[PDB]
């Protein structure tokens, strides 16, 4: 695969800062390219982790694998450590679309069961059941490379 | 600022920047097809919250202090949701 | 600090910001702008009290903590009607319908 974690063998600190109020997935992209879930982290909480440079991360809520920002963006790559200091990882809800923000509540609320009996135009049913996925991320981001 | 108003299928008028309503491509080609919009298939309990979303992405778009979850009530998450869609927002 | 406002009379509301330092009669002429009433025509409220022209947003109690972008405060609108003031009159938004069984 295109997006894969470097095999650098070289340590990283990593300061994980979780400002959302979801519940935030760390994924690391090991060295073939599949997706490795990591422990999770509770809103507004911190975790000091070691990590590598050349690494790749993405960072999903936990329950519902919404896509999260870190420093402003999709993907974190650790970086050289100065004076000994952790890489800080800013981990930020992004500006959803009022659609994608709806879609998320909508299936908060009704079981993937119901969601061909609500009052909607067909195209929005198929966006529901179209999830966020982790695997399905990875495609679009590889393409645009 | 050049304000614009958008009025609700029940008759309220939201009156929002110019430069906030042309965040919806749906708005701005209805307003070049003016500077008033009637939305025959939008309640005002609706378009109230599309309004406050156009504050609420200016605010926060490209923003490094934290962003606030945009909060949805249960009750008039899924006509917003028609109205997203429609509006393209 | 700015502060993001609903200003509302009636069936109109008006979606704008200010600063927490900016006066009454300074949201005054935000409305004359926009409404084409000069601040004289004007009363503001935060619910049913009166505010004076001279105070700011905050004294107000208009505040970044309680006027938020997705949140916005209200601020009561009524006119002079040619000699006297109008009572505050504001039309609530619609009621949504009931929960389908399927989101309950
Ligand atoms: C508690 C918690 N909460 C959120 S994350 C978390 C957390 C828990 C444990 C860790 C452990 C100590 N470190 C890693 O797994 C780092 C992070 C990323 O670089 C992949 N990797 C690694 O350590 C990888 C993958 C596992 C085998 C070894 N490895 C290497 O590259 C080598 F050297 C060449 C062999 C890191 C974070």
């Amino acid at each position: 695969p295109v997006l894969r974690s470097v095999n650098s063998r070289e340590p990283s600190q990593v300061i994980f800062c979780n400002r959302s109020p979801r519940v935030v997935l760390p994924v690391w992209l090991n060295f073939d390219g599949e997706p490795q879930p990591y422990p999770t982290l509770p809103p507004g909480t911190g975790r000091r982790i070691h990590s590598y440079r050349g690494h790749l991360w993405l960072f999903r809520d936990a329950g519902t694998h919404d896509g999260l920002l870190v420093n402003q963006t999709e993907l974190f790559v650790p970086s050289l450590n100065v004076d000994g200091q952790p890489i800080f990882a800013n981990i930020t809800l992004p500006v959803y679309t009022l659609k994608e923000r709806c879609l998320q509540v909508v299936r908060s609320l009704v079981k993937p069961e119901n969601y061909r009996r609500l009052d909607i135009v067909r195209s929005l049913y198929e966006d529901l059941e179209d999830h966020p996925n982790v695997q399905k991320d990875l495609e679009r981001l590889t393409q645009e490379r | 600022m050049m304000y614009v108003k958008l009025i609700s299928s029940d008759g309220h008028e939201f009156i929002v920047k110019r430069e906030h309503a042309l965040t919806s491509g749906t708005i701005k080609a209805m307003l070049s097809g003016t500077n008033e919009v009637n939305f025959r298939e939008i309640p005002s309990h609706v378009l109230s919250k599309v309004c406050m979303y156009f504050t609420y992405k200016v605010r926060y778009t490209n923003s490094s202090t934290e962003i606030p979850e945009f909060p949805i009530a249960p009750e008039i998450a899924l006509e917003l949701l028609m109205a997203a869609n429609f509006l393209d927002c | 600090m700015d502060v993001f406002l609903m200003i509302r009379r009636h069936k109109t509301t008006i979606f704008t910001d200010a600063k927490e330092s900016s006066t009454v009669f300074e949201l005054k002429r935000i409305v004359e702008g926009i409404l084409k009433r000069p601040p004289d025509e004007q009363r503001l409220y935060k619910d049913d009290q009166l505010l004076d022209d001279g105070k700011t947003l905050g004294e107000c109690g208009f505040t970044s903590q309680t006027a938020r972008p997705q949140a916005p405060a209200t601020v009561g609108l009524a006119f002079r009607a040619d000699d006297t003031f109008e009572a505050l009159c504001i039309e609530p938004f619609s009621s949504p319908p009931e929960l389908p069984d399927v989101m309950k």
